[PDB]
C-alpha cells in the first residue's frame, strides 16, 4: 500500500499548494465513479444572484447497483462577484474570508441505464438528446427533457432510441456537430457505425446501422466528427494507426488517409474547434501527437510529458492553441502550442517541455474523462475513477502572464 | 439560459472545398507551427489596499475537508511553486501541515442539513379565522365598527375596494421580481421656448395645475 | 392560546438555508422559536403603542413599519 | 481494451460601511422576497397569542401580518448570517445556541 | 439639469430620512447634513466636480442620538444645525477619526413624548417648530429651550410643520387629513383646512413617514403635499397651493398621478420674471418668480411660478421612497434624499433656472 501512501502525500501537498496555482477548485465525491463527463452549453445566471449554474452529463460505473446517467448542476461565483470588498485578514493579510459564499454541485436528473455508461455525449444541435455507450453491443439514446428527474424505481430502463449494429462495447462515440442527428460509435469489434437518428420515425425505437466501417485492423478506440467539415471523421484504434474517414465515399473499408500514428496503440483524438486542419491524437506511448490534415505523413509535434498511457485529449473551446491530455497517470497536463520550440533554462526545463502549461496532480486515481467548460474559460470538469469529480481552473497568472 | 456558440469562426463557403482540395494534394509546404509564432493565436471570450492591486477572488472548495470552502483573494507570491510542477515544496511560505483537521473536530449530531434533507421535507394544513379577523377587508370593517369619525359608508366601501385593488396590483408587481428603474430626467423646459421637444412638453403638461374658483 | 411551537422545524431549516449556514446543531430550534417570540413581542408592542398614540384600533402595515424603524430596522415595500 | 477496477461505493465586529467609495446598487433587497416559508396558520396563531397577551381587541390586518412576517424573516435570516460569521470566526462550522446569543449581542439588541 | 445619484454609503446604506443645506455661506462649496436610521447626522461637503458632477466630500460625523434621526434643519443663518431624532430629542449642533471638522451639541430640547418627524425654523431664526408622533406640534425658543406652546389639537401624528417667512402663520399638517395654521402670537388653530367644496389630504394609510410642507420664501404661497382630489376615478394625488388672501380654499393644486406627494422645498433665491408667452395660468402674479420642488414618493416635480406645468421632472432615481429634498443657498443644487440609503443630487448651471435678482425684495414682517 506504499503507492496509496505516496499518492495521498502528493495529493496533500497539492491541496496545500492549490491556492497558488488554481482559481476555482470544487472537488466533489460522486456516489459512483463516472466513466464520462461533459459540460452542457446552457448556463443559467439568475438575476439578483452572484452564482451561475452550469450542467454536466456524468455516467455512473456501478459494480452491482443500477447505473444512472447523472446530469449534475454546478454553481460558480459570477465574474462581477469575483472582485468585491468583502473583508480583510489581520494575520493572513489577504482580503479573503472563508464564509459561506461557495459553489455547490447538485445532481439534477438521473435516468436508469443498463450497464455502465462508457461515454455519454450530448447532441450539440439539440442539447437534450444524449447518447450513451453501454457494455453491451447496442447504443442507447436518452432525452432528459422527456424523462422524470427521479429515476424509475424499477431496474428496467427505457432508452428513447436503442441503436444497434455492433458486436461489443467501445468507449469511442461522437455526435456530428454540423449534420443534425448523425451519430458515430467506435466499438471494440474493429467496426465503426454511423447512425442517422434524424430520419427515425416518431414511433421508431430501434434503428440499425446505416453505415458500417471495417478499415481498421484492431479495436477502434475513439472517433470524432470534424468540427468544421461535414463528412470527415477520424478514427484511432489499437492497430497503432489513424485513418481519416469520409462518409461521401462509396467504399466503406478504404482508409482515405492511413498513417501509422504511434509506436503504441492510439487511444483518442480531437479536432481543433477553430483550425480545420489540426487534430491531436492521444497514445498509449505517453506521446500526444499533433497532426495537420494538409499532410498526414509527419506529425507536427510529439508532446512528451506523461509517464503512462494517455486516454482523452481535448482541445480548448476558448483558445485554438491550448490542449489538454489525461490518462492512467492521474495527471491532466494542459498543453499549449504558443510555446512550441521555446528556449528554456535547464532549471525551468527540468519540469517538462515548454509546450506544457499546467499539470493537474489533484487526482488520486486515474482520470476517466474530462471536458472544458464551453461558457466559462479554463474551467475543466475532470472525473476520476475514485468517485472524484473536480471542477478546476488555473489562476490567471499562468496563461495571461 | 445562455447557449455557447456552436461555431467559433465565421462560416466560409469555400472552407469545405479548400479542405477537400488540400486533403488530396498532401503537400508538406504548409507548416502550422511556423505561422503560430508570427501571429496572435485565435481566442474566444466567455459566453485597505485597492482591489486592482489584489486580483480577483479565488474559490478553493474541497469535499473531503470539514473546513468550509475558501472564497477569497490570495496574493502570496512564491517562485518555487510553479504550475508546471504543482507538488514542489516551498517551506517558510506555507507550512505543509494540515489545517482543516484543526478547523473541525466536530463529533456532533448536527442534523446533517448539508444536502438531501431540510428541503424535500414539508407539510400542509388548513385553518379558519372568524373570531379574530386577520383580513384587510375584515380588518377595515372591524375598525369602521370600532370608530367611524362620521365618515360616509359608500366612501368607506369605495376606499376598501380601492385598497383591495391596490393590494392585488402590488402583489402582481411583486411577481416581476427585480425591476431596474431607469432614471427619468426631463430638461428645464419653459413655456417661452418653442424649439423644445414635444415629448417632454407633453409629459410635463400632463402635470398641469387645475385652478379652483 | 399556547402555540409557541407553531413555527415548524423546516421553516427554521429554510431560514438558515438562505441565512448562509449549512451546519446547525439540533438543539437550536427552541432558541430560534424563543428569538422569534421575543422579536414578535417587541415589534407588536411598539406597533400597538404607535396605534394607541394614533387614536385607532386596528394595527396596519404603517404602524409596523413605524415600530421597525423605532427598533432600528427597516421594512421595504410597505412604508 | 482498458482494464477496469472494481467500483467503490461512496456517499471585524463592526460592519459599518465607510462613508465613501461604496457603489452598491442592489435591487434584490429592495423588493418583496416572495418566499414566506411559513404557513399562514402558525404565524397567525402566534401573532394572535402575542396580541391577546398584550391588549384585547388589538385586531390586525392581512397587510400588517404580512409585514410582520416579512420583517421577522428578514430579522431571522440576518441573525443566521451573523451566527454564521460568529461561528466561522470561532473556527467551527456548526451553529450552537451560544452562537445565537453572540450574534444577538453583536447586533446590539442584546 | 444634471442628475447625479451619489452611489455612496451615506448611513451604512440604511435609510436617509432628511437632508438640508447651509444657507449662510455664499461660496460654491455647500455643506449638506443628512440623517437616517444609523442614529448619525453626517455632514458633507458638496460641490460641482470638474465635469459638473455633484460629488460629496465627507465633512463630519455627528453622533449623539440614541435612536434614528428623522429630520435635520439648518438655521436660516446656517450656523445652528438642528436634529430631530426618534427619541423626542432635538439637538442643536453648532460648530466649535474620519471627521474633517467638529460639531458639538449646544443644547438638548425635551418637549415631546414620541418620535420627532418635521422641524422648521422661524424667519428670524430665534424660534422653532417640531412635529412629532405624539400628536403635538411644539414651538421652541433656542435662547431658553422650553415648550412655549403645545397645539395638541390633532387626531393623529403630525408629520409636517413650517414657519411663514413673513412671521404670521405656522402651518402644521397631521395624518388626520387636516391642515392647521397657527398664528405666531395668537397660538390658535385659525385655519382648520380639512374639507373642500370630501376630505382633501391622505389618510394614515399612505406609504410615507413625512408630509413635509413649506411656505414659499416670499411668504405668499403655502404648498402642502399629500392631497387627494376627487377628480379622477376616485383619487388624484396632488399638492394644494394656498394663498394668503384665502387659505381656507387653495387657489389651485398640482396633481401628481402615480406616487403621492410628501415633500415641498422652495429654492430660497428669487428669480427675475421670465418673458410672458401667454401660455401659463400664473399660479401667483408677483414681480419675482421662484422655483420649488414637490417630491412625491418616487419622483420630483420642479415647478415654477410663472409656468403652470412643472419645468422639470425627476423620477425612478431611487428604488425606494423619497424622504426629503433641499435647495442650496445659491439655488444650483437639489439634494433629494431617499429611504433606500442613497441621496441623488440635481445640479444646475450658473444662472440656468433664471436670472436671480440683484437685490432680494424684503418681506413685511
Amino acid at each position: 500500500a506504499v503507492e496509496e501512501r505516496v499518492i495521498n502525500e502528493e495529493y496533500k501537498i497539492w491541496k496545500k499548494n492549490t491556492p497558488f496555482l488554481y482559481d476555482l477548485v470544487m472537488t466533489h465525491a460522486l456516489e459512483w465513479p463516472s466513466l464520462t463527463a461533459q459540460w452542457l452549453p446552457d448556463v443559467t445566471r439568475p438575476e439578483g444572484k452572484d452564482f451561475s449554474i452550469h450542467r454536466l452529463v456524468l455516467g455512473t460505473h456501478t459494480s452491482d447497483e443500477q447505473n444512472h446517467l447523472v446530469i449534475a448542476s454546478v454553481q460558480l461565483p459570477n465574474d462581477d462577484a469575483q472582485f468585491d470588498a468583502s473583508h480583510y485578514d489581520s494575520e493572513k493579510g489577504e482580503f479573503g474570508g472563508f464564509g459561506s459564499v461557495s459553489g455547490k454541485i447538485e445532481i439534477e436528473i438521473k435516468i436508469n441505464h443498463e450497464g455502465e455508461v462508457n461515454r455519454a455525449r450530448y447532441m450539440p444541435q439539440n442539447p437534450c438528446i444524449i447518447a450513451t455507450k453501454t457494455p453491451s453491443s447496442d447504443v442507447l439514446v436518452f432525452d432528459y427533457t422527456k424523462h422524470p428527474s427521479k429515476p424509475d424505481p424499477s431496474g428496467e430502463c427505457n432508452p428513447d432510441l436503442r441503436l444497434r449494429g455492433h458486436q461489443k462495447e467501445g468507449y469511442g462515440l461522437s455526435w456530428n456537430p454540423n449534420l443534425s442527428g448523425h451519430l458515430l460509435s467506435a466499438s471494440d469489434d474493429h467496426t465503426i457505425c454511423l447512425w442517422d437518428i434524424s430520419a427515425v420515425p416518431k414511433e421508431g425505437k430501434v434503428v440499425d446501422a446505416k453505415t458500417i466501417f471495417t478499415g481498421h485492423t484492431a479495436v477502434v478506440e475513439d472517433v470524432s466528427w470534424h468540427l468544421l467539415h461535414e463528412s470527415l471523421f477520424g478514427s484511432v484504434a489499437d492497430d497503432q494507426k489513424l485513418m481519416i474517414w469520409d462518409t461521401r465515399s462509396n467504399n466503406t473499408s478504404k482508409p482515405s488517409h492511413s498513417v501509422d500514428a504511434h509506436t503504441a496503440e492510439v487511444n483518442c483524438l480531437s479536432f481543433n474547434p477553430y483550425s480545420e486542419f489540426i487534430l491531436a491524437t492521444g497514445s498509449a506511448d505517453k506521446t500526444v501527437a499533433l497532426w495537420d490534415l494538409r499532410n498526414l505523413k509527419l506529425k507536427l509535434h510529439s508532446f512528451e510529458s506523461h509517464k503512462d498511457e494517455i486516454f482523452q485529449v481535448q482541445w480548448s473551446p476558448h483558445n485554438e492553441t491550448i490542449l489538454a491530455s489525461s490518462g492512467t497517470d492521474r495527471r491532466l497536463n494542459v498543453w499549449d502550442l504558443s510555446k512550441i520550440g521555446e528556449e528554456q533554462s535547464p532549471e525551468d526545463a527540468e519540469d517538462g517541455p515548454p509546450e506544457l502549461l499546467f499539470i493537474h496532480g489533484g487526482h488520486t486515481a486515474k482520470i476517466s474523462d474530462f471536458s472544458w467548460n464551453p461558457n466559462e474559460p479554463w474551467v475543466i470538469c475532470s472525473v476520476s475513477e475514485d468517485n472524484i469529480m473536480q471542477v478546476w481552473q488555473m489562476a490567471e497568472n499562468i496563461y495571461n502572464d | 439560459m445562455v447557449l455557447a456558440p456552436r461555431r467559433r469562426t465565421a462560416f466560409h463557403p469555400d472552407l469545405c472545398s479548400q479542405l477537400d482540395q488540400l486533403l488530396q494534394q498532401q503537400s508538406g509546404e504548409f507548416s502550422f507551427l511556423k505561422d503560430l509564432k508570427g501571429r496572435q493565436p485565435l481566442r474566444s471570450g466567455p459566453t485597505v489596499p485597492e482591489r486592482r492591486k489584489f486580483g480577483r477572488m479565488k474559490l478553493l472548495q474541497f469535499c473531503e475537508n470539514h473546513r468550509p470552502a475558501y472564497w477569497g483573494t490570495w496574493n502570496k507570491k512564491t517562485a518555487l511553486i510553479r504550475a508546471r510542477d504543482p507538488w514542489a515544496q516551498d517551506t517558510k511560505l506555507l507550512d505543509y501541515e494540515v489545517d482543516s483537521d484543526e478547523e473541525w473536530e466536530e463529533e456532533e449530531p448536527g442534523e446533517s442539513l448539508s444536502h438531501s434533507e431540510g428541503d424535500d421535507d414539508d407539510d400542509m394544513g388548513e385553518d379558519e379565522d372568524e373570531d379574530d379577523g386577520f383580513f384587510v377587508p375584515h380588518g377595515y370593517l372591524s375598525e369602521d365598527e370600532g370608530v367611524t369619525e362620521e365618515c360616509a359608508d359608500p366612501e368607506n366601501h369605495k376606499v376598501r375596494q380601492k385598497l383591495k385593488a391596490k393590494e392585488w396590483d402590488e402583489f402582481l408587481a411583486k411577481g416581476k421580481r427585480f425591476r431596474v428603474l431607469q432614471p427619468v430626467k426631463i430638461g428645464c423646459v419653459w413655456a417661452a421656448d418653442r424649439d423644445c421637444a414635444g415629448d417632454d412638453l407633453k409629459v410635463l403638461q400632463q402635470f398641469a395645475a387645475c385652478f379652483l374658483e | 392560546r399556547d402555540n409557541i411551537q407553531g413555527i415548524t422545524k423546516p421553516a427554521i431549516r429554510r431560514l438558515a438555508r438562505r441565512g448562509g449556514v449549512k451546519r446547525i446543531s439540533g438543539l437550536i430550534y427552541e432558541e430560534t422559536r424563543g428569538v422569534l417570540k421575543v422579536f414578535l413581542e417587541n415589534v407588536i408592542r411598539d406597533a400597538v403603542t404607535y396605534t394607541e398614540h394614533a387614536k385607532r384600533k386596528t394595527v396596519t402595515a404603517m404602524d409596523v413599519v413605524y415600530a421597525l424603524k423605532r427598533q432600528g430596522r427597516t421594512l421595504y415595500g410597505f412604508g | 481494451a482498458r482494464t477496469k477496477q472494481t467500483a467503490r461505493k461512496s456517499t471585524k465586529k463592526p460592519h459599518r460601511y465607510r462613508p465613501g467609495t461604496v457603489a452598491l446598487r442592489e435591487i434584490r433587497r429592495y423588493q418583496k422576497s416572495t418566499e414566506l416559508l411559513i404557513r399562514k396558520l402558525p404565524f397567525q396563531r402566534l401573532v394572535r397569542e402575542i396580541a391577546q397577551d398584550f391588549k384585547t381587541d388589538l385586531r390586525f390586518q392581512s397587510s400588517a401580518v404580512m409585514a410582520l412576517q416579512e420583517a421577522c424573516e428578514a430579522y431571522l435570516v440576518g441573525l443566521f448570517e451573523d451566527t454564521n460569521l460568529c461561528a466561522i470566526h470561532a473556527k467551527r462550522v456548526t451553529i450552537m445556541p451560544k452562537d445565537i446569543q453572540l450574534a444577538r449581542r453583536i447586533r446590539g439588541e442584546r | 439639469m444634471k442628475v447625479i445619484t451619489c452611489e455612496i454609503a451615506w448611513h451604512n446604506k440604511e435609510p436617509v430620512y432628511s437632508l438640508d443645506f447651509q444657507h449662510g455661506t455664499a461660496g460654491r462649496i455647500h455643506r449638506l447634513a443628512s440623517a437616517g436610521v444609523d442614529t448619525n447626522v453626517r455632514i458633507w461637503k458638496v460641490e460641482k466636480g470638474p465635469d459638473g458632477k455633484a460629488i460629496v466630500e465627507f465633512l463630519s460625523n455627528l453622533a449623539r442620538h440614541t435612536k434614528a434621526v428623522n429630520v435635520v434643519r439648518f438655521s436660516p443663518t446656517g450656523e445652528i444645525l438642528a436634529s430631530g431624532g426618534d427619541d423626542a430629542v432635538i439637538l442643536l449642533w453648532k460648530v466649535n477619526q474620519l471627521n474633517k471638522e467638529n460639531w458639538t451639541v449646544v443644547k438638548t430640547l425635551r418637549g415631546h413624548l414620541e418620535d420627532v418627524y418635521d422641524i422648521c425654523w422661524a424667519t428670524d431664526g430665534n424660534l422653532m417648530a417640531s412635529a412629532s408622533v405624539d400628536n403635538t406640534a411644539i414651538i421652541w425658543d433656542v435662547s431658553k429651550g422650553q415648550k412655549i406652546s403645545i397645539f395638541n389639537e390633532h387626531k393623529s401624528y403630525v408629520q409636517g410643520v413650517t414657519w411663514d417667512p413673513l412671521g404670521q402663520y405656522v402651518a402644521t399638517l397631521s395624518c388626520d387629513r387636516v391642515l392647521r395654521v397657527y398664528s405666531i402670537q395668537k397660538k390658535r388653530v385659525a385655519f382648520n383646512v380639512s374639507k373642500m367644496l370630501y376630505r382633501m389630504f391622505h389618510d394614515d394609510s399612505m406609504k410615507s413617514f413625512f408630509r413635509r410642507l413649506s411656505f414659499t420664501p416670499d411668504g405668499s404661497l403655502l404648498l402642502t403635499p399629500a392631497g387627494c382630489v376627487e377628480s379622477g376615478e376616485n383619487v388624484m394625488n396632488t399638492t394644494y397651493v394656498f394663498s394668503r388672501k384665502n387659505l381656507k380654499r387653495p387657489i389651485a393644486h398640482l396633481p401628481c398621478p402615480g406616487k403621492a406627494t410628501l415633500a415641498v422645498r422652495c429654492c430660497p433665491v428669487y428669480f427675475e420674471l421670465r418673458p410672458v408667452v401667454e401660455t401659463g395660468v400664473e399660479l401667483m402674479s408677483l414681480p419675482y418668480r421662484l422655483v420649488f420642488a414637490v417630491a412625491s414618493e418616487d419622483s420630483v416635480l420642479l415647478y415654477d411660478t410663472q409656468q403652470s406645468f412643472p419645468f422639470g421632472y425627476v423620477s425612478n432615481i431611487h428604488y425606494h421612497t423619497l424622504s426629503d429634498i433641499s435647495w442650496s443657498s445659491d439655488g444650483a443644487f437639489l439634494a433629494i434624499s431617499s429611504t433606500d440609503g442613497y441621496c441623488s443630487f440635481v445640479t444646475f448651471e450658473k444662472d440656468e433656472l433664471g436670472i436671480p435678482l440683484k437685490e432680494k425684495p424684503v418681506l413685511n414682517m
